[PDB]
């Protein structure tokens, strides 16, 4: 059960965890300090194992996401980013669809814990192309699986 | 003599703006420019706003060759961008005349823009793509050249001044050095005419680029400008309507420079509003209006050069400042800084080989033209100090 | 139903006199373009808005939105099938560079219409003489349509690429491009649809069509200059070379070489004319109110009404197709030129000369045409006027 | 061989175009004044610089010892070839420094023709002004 470029987003850090966390936070400037702390469990990923994610570009920030399906039949998503806001972000979509399969990740609406988190609509870098892209890539995984 | 809250007041975006130093990027507009665009899009059917719109048309090279100090209006042709017109230099004049093993010679500084072109038609032609690298003041190594150049060597690409460090290369004598030994040279003009316009008879250029986005403008529209014997020496770029003169099934003739090298129906609009935004820059001493710009972006400077961890990249007391903050991402300051009210640009503004030249992956950079004010430089350093105090 | 009074009514250039029959040159423009233009040159582009927050949004939704409004009028079956250039002229040489030239073998051969405008003959033209390939002519039936049945004759082993006008800039004509592509395709070919005009007047299915390539221009379709469009399927697309090289289009350069994006942005160096296409996508969004069957038939029902009271006049003769919305025609011993300009001066903007199609006029035998071109603004007024001043230029070149 | 600037002069037009004061009655003049051109036949007018525009129109000239100049030329549009002849009667005969010295188009102004000047500016008048100046350089 270990997996590729491992990460605690849906085992050990939970929907639940973020609630909490998160929940309490209402000025937007706390928000992303809060992101910034998350995305520090989000672990580094080095240039050897990056080229076998797929490379969501944008101009100001390298993001990647990549995905297999584990022995229990459940999507594994992994990835990294360079700047540590994205890198929040990027955990907090992997706290979302980790561990889920294709069917579940078709039923979820696009970006909904963000949502949940107080975090869409209040930060304008979660209505970023970094973020939108990474969103777009979760559904053509699990399109092609 | 300059005064900024007259030039300030032309730009109707400045209230929702709130603070934007990223003119490198794209330029804010003047009235002139707005309201030359909305005449003519809404022109009677079928004779004053008429007439208006047909000299600002009919003259629009003129006021071109007016900003460079081009002999003549046929020396000018309409683009749509700088992008554009390199590519035309390197497939239209360059590519019938380059022979394997011939040398053309880009500065590490160029835009991709003055460099992909280039990689390009090299790979077309067998010629090769040699490195100017760039001096202790980080500015392309002029002095370098001639220890560069060989009898192979036939082109020099080389940005009038950098959209990264603000820098200018010393062009006359690297100019002069490419002439002797028969190269030509094509000189991306995309921020320099905004700044410091090239005068194309002074400097002996042979063909010039810019875009008229950054020069206060529309989008979709550039120039290149050529002598007229190169203009004359290239080939035909796009075929169709316009640049042909007699078209048959068995072949075409071509009308001469510029009209050769224009197919199809012009952008008439993005013309006629470039034309607005020359006539309404002309009333403007551009070197005052510069001087300006560049005390504002060293006022930042300063005061950025107070906090831990700073370094900047600008040359020459540059408009144009780009910087990193030790420890801090370029992405996550940006984002910071818009959320602040700070339109600024990180990344690699494209010009990876200068960025890996100067040893990073990204940079912030606030740009400063003469709508900005000392104001804008107070809210930029108090974003950063509330930035920093997130980021580190 | 469509209500021409509401549609004329969104013209700024229609609120005062003047008769505008020249729509096939350029179109006017509805308020909602020539207001999306205002609005993206009076607001920063950047991320920072402090006063306009809505109009900026609807600016990002425009620009946005844009590739799939395209989509929507061609039924492509996707927005990244399309690509923005200055305009169909551009799109055409892009497919001649970057699709044909690396693939055209010597003697390979070029089928081209001759009722194609010059956008899509001297570019085929150019890759010929790059390439040693040949553009052979495919001529005109008897209705002055190209002679799609004649393809079987001209088609050998060597055919790569047909060159064919959905609807002619002159005539108003439309082939039988359906049939035209069922035979290119049997022979492995790809085919380059100028829909300069189509585009306007009868917008292609592109999926139903099965059609390679599709070119149009923004300005024809109510929109913004220096804009077009060029529709590929995917794997077009993915097998063209680069097109102009710079950034946007890069993914990494170094002094050793390049690599790219993919599809369409691959095909799209440097800064998009983003006022361009923010006007065009608002175009489209307005004119996607209206039945374009409708609009057209209007358009083609005032062109039926002007033709039919000209071929009154001794000497009229008249090049139109199908009943066209587009009305070429000349009159016996009158010069074209001398004919528009009496007609500016009356009030009446039409068109004169060669309309870049020197082979048709060959073909048909002139040297020039006058041409009324009509649209879904134009009245049964317009149609009065028009006819009036031809009456009063014949008699003043009498 | 052409009338203009010799049987027909800047006085003679005068009498004609300055009483006129409709725009139709203008061109129906100028029209009427152009059937005087002789038509070019195809001999000479391979003797000519040759402009295409919508109209076709040609301009050809010859310099005495003198450094007097003859012009000819032709127009398809009966329009421009009325303007051409106005022109031919400005020009007619002049010498490169009278050419050089004169404003060409004061006789359009001086005969009430502006209007119908500009309105075929495109299609041959442009043209045909910018051959004169070449000819006297
Ligand atoms: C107008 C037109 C073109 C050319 O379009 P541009 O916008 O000038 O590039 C090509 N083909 C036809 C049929 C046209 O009407
Ligand atoms: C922006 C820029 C260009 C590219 O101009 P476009 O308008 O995108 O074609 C080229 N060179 C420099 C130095 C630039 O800043």
């Amino acid at each position: 059960n270990p997996q590729f470029a491992g990460h605690p987003f849906g085992t050990t850090v939970t929907a639940e965890t973020l609630r909490n966390t998160f929940a309490p936070l209402t000025q937007w400037e706390d928000k992303y300090r809060q992101l910034i702390m998350l995305g520090k469990q989000l672990p580094a990923l080095p240039d050897e194992l990056k080229a076998q994610a797929k490379e969501i570009a944008g101009c100001e920030n390298r993001v990647w996401l990549g995905y297999t399906v584990a022995e229990n039949g459940k999507m594994h998503f992994f990835g990294d980013s360079e700047g540590r806001i994205v890198r929040g972000l990027l955990a907090v979509l992997l706290t979302a669809v980790e561990g889920k399969t294709a069917a579940e990740l078709q039923a979820q609406s696009p970006l909904a814990l963000f949502d949940e988190l107080g975090l869409r609509a209040q930060l304008s870098a979660s209505r970023s192309q970094g973020l939108n892209a990474l969103s777009e890539a979760i559904i053509a995984a699990a399109k092609q699986v | 003599v300059f005064n900024p809250a007259q030039f300030r007041a032309q730009f109707p975006a400045l209230q929702d703006a709130g603070v934007y130093l990223d003119s490198a990027a794209t330029a804010l507009k003047p009235e002139a420019v707005v309201e030359a665009t909305q005449q003519f899009y809404s022109l009677s059917a079928g004779f004053a706003e008429a007439q208006r719109l047909t000299a600002r048309y009919e003259a629009a090279r003129e006021k071109v060759a007016q900003l460079l100090n081009a002999p003549d209006d046929k020396t000018i042709v309409w683009t749509r961008g700088t992008t554009e017109s390199i590519n035309m230099v390197a497939q239209c004049y360059a590519r019938p005349r380059l022979q394997p093993g011939d040398e053309i010679i880009v500065s590490v500084a160029e835009h991709h823009a003055n460099l992909v072109p280039w990689l390009m038609v090299a790979q077309q032609t067998g010629a090769k793509v040699v490195k100017l690298p760039l001096n202790a003041q980080r500015l392309p190594d002029v002095d370098l050249l001639p220890e560069l150049i060989t009898p192979r060597s036939r082109i020099l690409a080389l940005g009038q001044m950098s959209n990264v460090t603000g820098g200018c290369p010393d062009l006359a004598r690297a100019i002069t050095f490419a002439h002797s030994a028969g190269m030509v040279v094509m000189v991306d003009g995309a921020q320099g005419a905004v700044h410091f316009p090239a005068d194309v008879q002074q400097l002996d250029i042979d063909f010039y680029a810019f875009s008229g986005h950054k020069l206060y403008g529309p989008t979709g529209i550039g120039v290149l400008y050529g002598k007229s014997e190169l203009l004359e020496a290239m080939s035909p770029w796009l075929g169709g309507g316009k640049m042909v003169h007699e078209v048959s099934f068995d072949g075409f003739t071509t009308q001469s420079a510029p009209w050769k090298l224009e197919a199809g129906t012009p952008n008439v609009a993005g013309v006629i509003g470039l034309s607005a935004a020359l006539e309404w820059l002309a009333d403007y001493d551009i070197n005052q209006a510069e001087s300006w710009s560049r005390s504002l972006a060293t006022l930042a400077e300063d005061a950025l050069a107070k906090r831990p961890g700073f370094r900047s990249f600008r040359c020459q007391d540059s408009s144009l400042l780009a910087f990193d903050f030790a420890g801090v991402h370029h992405s996550d300051m940006v984002t910071l800084l818009a959320e602040y009210g700070i339109a600024l640009r990180a990344g690699q503004h494209c010009a990876q080989p200068l960025l890996a030249e100067l040893g990073v992956t990204g940079t912030l950079r606030a740009s400063f033209a003469p709508y900005n004010t000392k104001s804008d430089v107070d809210a930029l350093v108090n974003a950063v100090d509330r930035a920093l105090e997130l980021l580190v």
